[PDB]
């Protein structure tokens, strides 16, 4: 339970282990947040969503 | 789809349904993005010329919410072997444009090694068609959804009476009546994972549906994930 196996490093969607740190990464469609963890789409109907 | 549910409104927007020179939908497809469709190599086989449908739930009325698209470039597996339906991925890139809407968005493609370490090592994925019902049954007119749990890759390689290569992987039910069926390949297999939905896999084929200690077989997505890549740029 280390890095992005305790709870998907806590990332929103892509969990990546860089030099023995989490780094977060996102969709095509969506930008990495402030906090480098969530992912924010970019427009509408961002892929993965169901529609609303 | 045996078993299973029905999609809700705006539940299964990715789901694309090739239809055949009759209009009648015969494998499925998954939306990538306004240009391109995932479907399965071997259903360029199952018709002489077809279109992609989009934005469908019931192909018994006209929701307003459907888009049929010629489909401009069809992009195949140089690998794809049909007697052991090996490599079984293809790309279309239509005509023109999705205009995503209600019913009508994109399904996103994960990274390899965080899909099959975290999104394939989660107990269930979604399959979707308007397959059939049955082994026997007829089609189903409207789309569906079913949640398949990731089967072990030991114990399915030991329930097939097929090769089961390193470009597929297994779903599905030992023996409760739930699995894809005939007309739903070529369609999405996602997972998903804090409310976003990855595609994980091309309903592929099985041996009959639901059938007691066979599952359903599945295109390894994550292992075309650069292939499919390339494809979406040419
Ligand atoms: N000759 C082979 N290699 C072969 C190996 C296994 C099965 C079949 C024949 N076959 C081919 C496909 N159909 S189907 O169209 O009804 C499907 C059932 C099913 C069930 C689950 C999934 Cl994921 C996908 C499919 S396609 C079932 C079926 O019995 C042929
Ligand atoms: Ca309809």
């Amino acid at each position: 339970r280390k890095l992005c196996s305790l709870d998907n490093g806590d990332c929103d969607q892509f969990c990546h282990e860089e030099q023995n740190s989490v780094v977060c990464s996102c969709a095509r469609g969506y930008t990495l947040a402030d906090n480098g963890k969530a992912c924010i789409p970019t427009g509408p109907y961002p892929c993965g969503k169901q529609t609303l | 789809i045996v078993g299973g549910q029905e999609c809700k409104d705006g539940e299964c927007p990715w789901q694309a349904l090739l239809i055949n020179e009759e209009n009648e939908g015969f494998c499925g497809g998954t939306i990538l993005s306004e240009f391109y469709i995932l479907t399965a190599a071997h259903c360029l086989y199952q018709a002489k010329r077809f279109k992609v449908r989009v934005g469908d739930r019931n192909t018994e009325q006209e929701e307003g919410g459907e888009a049929v698209h010629e489909v401009e470039v069809v992009i195949k597996h140089n690998r794809f072997t049909k007697e052991t339906y090996d490599f079984d991925i293809a790309v279309l890139r239509l005509k023109t444009p999705i205009t995503f809407r209600m019913n009508v968005a994109p399904a996103c493609l994960p990274e390899r090694d965080w899909a099959e370490s975290t999104l394939m090592t989660q107990k269930t994925g979604i399959v979707s068609g308007f397959g059939r019902t049955h082994e026997k049954g007829r089609q189903s007119t409207r789309l569906k959804m079913l949640e398949v749990p990731y089967v072990d890759r030991n114990s399915c390689k030991l329930s097939s009476s097929f090769i089961i290569t390193q470009n597929m992987f297994c779903a599905g039910y030992d023996t409760k009546q739930e699995d894809a069926c005939q007309g739903d390949s070529g369609g999405p297999h996602v997972t998903r994972f804090k409310d976003t939905y990855f595609v994980t896999g091309i309903v592929s084929w099985g041996e009959g549906c639901a059938r007691k200690g066979k599952y359903g077989i599945y295109t390894k997505v994550t292992a075309f994930l650069k292939w499919i890549d390339r494809s979406m740029k040419t």
